[PDB]
């Protein structure tokens, strides 16, 4: 029963959360750590070897 | 100037002697092959992949 009394409320929010992710994944140059360092590593074990 | 080189420590660009035009180096084209193939209960015909 809290949902149907708060859909606006709850929409509002949830448009504003993904906005601000939008935002967020964009404004930090380190929050995509995981997969250059898989990548980078690859890359420098293929260089290595040459 | 005499030779160039890349990151890859490899000979990259020469510079012939007789002229001052500079050659560059690519090697020849090389690469895996692989079979494309059937059971051979079931057929005989293969194709060659590059």
């Amino acid at each position: 029963n809290v949902l149907y009394e708060n859909q606006k409320l709850i929409a509002n929010q949830f448009n504003s959360a993904i906005g601000k992710i939008q935002d967020s994944l964009s404004s930090t140059p380190s929050a995509l750590g995981k997969l250059q360092d898989v990548v980078n590593h690859n890359a420098q074990a293929l260089n290595t070897l040459v | 100037q005499q030779f160039g080189r890349d990151i890859a420590d490899t000979t990259d660009a020469v510079r012939d002697p007789q002229t001052l035009e500079i050659l560059d180096i690519t090697p020849c084209s090389f690469g895996g092959v692989s079979v494309i193939t059937p059971g051979t209960n079931t057929s005989n015909q293969v194709a060659v992949l590059y």
